[PDB]
């Protein structure tokens, strides 16, 4: 019962905190995610033969810009945490 | 319902913004079509053939 949540920066960290501001908290937390989504199944997708590998073109895509999805969302996630903190 | 319908559009928009960011990213470094010679190499024979 005494769990006195409350509600410049102060509030507007706690606000982003908050899951659900409206406007707000939804995109935050919903942009949030589909980054770590596409991350997840860039890192997974970079195994399968046609995706990225030499399992299709020993004959002649294989061609390698995950790497840079990966730089962009760990950038996202480094920006995302320095907000944290 | 209907504003959560539409903040969800708003940042749907947003988030295929960055998703054309990352397109324009990948094709910022494109290498589709290499230039090579890919033909047939120099040996002796050719060396003493009349071309």
């Amino acid at each position: 019962d005494a769990d006195t949540d409350t509600a410049a920066r102060q509030r507007v960290w706690r606000a982003f905190e908050n899951p659900h501001t409206s406007t707000m908290a939804l995109v935050f937390y919903y942009v949030t995610g589909f980054f770590i989504a596409v991350s997840v199944i860039a890192n997974v997708v970079e195994t399968v033969p046609c995706g990225s590998s030499p399992g299709h073109i020993k004959e002649l895509r294989y061609a390698v810009a995950f790497f840079c999805l990966d730089t962009a969302c760990v950038m996202i996630f480094t920006v995302e945490y320095l907000l944290r903190l | 319902a209907a504003a959560a319908k539409g903040i969800a559009i708003a940042l749907l928009v947003i988030l295929v913004i960055c998703s054309l960011i990352v397109t324009s990213v990948i094709l910022l470094t494109p290498a589709e079509d290499n230039s090579l010679s890919q033909k047939k190499k120099v040996t002796v024979e050719d060396l003493f053939s009349e071309d």
